[PDB]
């Protein structure tokens, strides 16, 4: 409730031995900024905070290699360099009033993931899968599914959207993706959704529905030689009509 | 680590009672907090436990046991919007504000009570190219569990659940596909029990 913790970018992907500035902007009328770093989406680690244009406390875990500085109506910054591939985490920025008691507010975090090299990195392809007549004829239900297959690293955003305006009701996406190849310490990822309607609704050849997913990847400033499309973030989309 | 949650992760039914614990060794610890985070998002505080005793708000109760350092969360009448990671955190006492350290946390994932099953594996075609498909293995009742593939070229996601806001209708499913030349969904999900009345269109 009230104004939330912004974070720009949402997902950052960045070549071994670079510099990334990581950007939050506090509620507005907070005293006290933090930078905290979440492992595999869940331990949850303390990195420091900052009072009064100044740095306050620092965890064991704040290299030298992180700065932090808030200038006058510029966003506060964490900037990390030089890149490990150890530093792959989301970070998250909060806020908060003054006091050891205050509530911290958390911005939604940014998911920084720092590679080797660059060539590993491919967006989803994106495919639809129609209801079938067993399950219409069956329950009056019409179940699509969305395959993202093929993208790396995982920094995908899965959404439906049904006669061009998204829809939640009836959707559950995997909250995981799995391993193409799970041997592999790169492989790609796939990830699967549904959206239900009922029979009726998926029996009109006017109604359309689209599984997008936007995928995070490459940056303008990346260095890119290979022959193939330059891994870029966009969107892939597939789609199917209803049938009569 | 400094605070250690139990369980790791908790399954509960619609409805149900849950408890979550945080125990802790370091006696500078003074101010607790319960913080929740849902997927995709920012953790966000649920309530401060700072005192000893219990703390009721609406379905969610925290108490603190201040001489050992204890504590704990009871959620009752469990909802699906409950489902997500919960996070103990604590700080010291200092005129000025400290880092928070978390625990591990808890997925707690609350599973709905499915009326009226009707489990069935449907084959469906990709919408481009009627020779590709997936198998869905949907309507099973929360007593199912799928497993996961033993089979590295067959990909099974765990189940997941759908609600049809507008007919107050739920319902599980999980996806198997496979580019193997021999896969059908008659076999999709040979590695988990599944219902003896399940439905397999020819």
């Amino acid at each position: 409730m009230g104004p939330k913790v912004l974070q720009i970018p949402s997902h950052q992907i960045i070549d071994m031995g670079q510099m990334v500035t990581l950007n939050c902007d506090p509620v507005s009328n907070h005293l006290y900024f933090y930078w905290y770093k979440q492992i595999l989406g869940q331990q949850m680690e303390f990195l420091v905070n900052f009072y009064n244009g100044k740095v306050m406390e620092k965890s064991k875990l704040f290299k030298d290699q992180f700065s932090v500085e808030r200038p006058d109506g510029s966003y506060f910054t964490l900037k990390i360099q030089p890149t490990a591939l150890e530093d792959s985490a989301v970070y998250f920025c909060a806020s908060s009033f003054w006091g050891a008691y205050a509530e911290q507010f958390f911005g939604p975090g940014t998911r920084l993931t720092v590679l080797e090299d660059l060539k590993n990195v491919f967006p989803p392809e994106v495919a639809v899968f129609e209801p079938s007549e067993a399950e219409i004829s069956h329950t009056q239900k019409a179940t699509l599914v969305c395959l993202a297959t093929g993208f790396y690293p995982d920094h995908v955003e899965l959404s439906w959207w049904v006669n061009g305006k998204e829809v939640h009701s009836g959707v559950c996406t995997d909250p995981q993706p799995l391993k193409e190849q799970p041997a592999l310490n790169d492989s790609r990822y796939a990830l699967s959704s549904r959206l239900r309607v009922s029979a009726t609704f998926w029996q009109n050849p006017r109604n359309h529905f689209r599984c997008q997913v936007q995928f995070y990847g490459l940056s303008e400033n990346d260095e890119w030689t290979q022959d193939r499309a330059k891994p870029v973030t966009q969107i892939v989309s597939a789609e199917a009509w209803g049938r009569a | 680590q400094k605070v250690q949650q139990s369980p790791e992760s908790l399954s509960v039914p619609e409805g149900g009672m849950a408890s979550l614990n945080c125990t802790s060794s370091d006696r500078n610890f003074q101010y607790f907090w319960w913080y929740r985070q849902h997927s995709g998002e920012g953790p966000k505080a649920l309530m401060s436990i700072f005192s000893d005793g219990d703390k009721k708000e609406g379905r969610f109760t925290a108490h603190l046991n201040k001489a050992s350092l204890h504590v704990s969360l009871h959620i009752r009448d469990s909802q699906p919007s409950d489902s997500a990671l919960y996070f103990c955190a604590a700080s010291e006492q200092n005129n000025y504000a400290q880092g928070l350290t978390f625990g591990l946390g808890t997925r707690v994932s609350v599973f709905p009570y499915i009326q009226n099953p009707d489990p069935a594996v449907y084959q469906l075609r990709d919408s481009k190219s009627s020779d590709k498909s997936v198998c869905l293995f949907t309507d099973f009742d929360s007593q199912t569990n799928v497993s996961q593939s033993k089979d590295s070229d067959v990909y099974i996601t765990d189940k997941c659940v759908l609600d049809m806001r507008s007919m107050d209708f739920k319902s599980n499913s999980a996806v198997a596909w496979s580019n193997k030349s021999d896969f059908a969904c008659a076999n999709a999900f040979n590695n988990s029990i599944i219902p003896e009345d399940t439905f397999f269109p020819s």
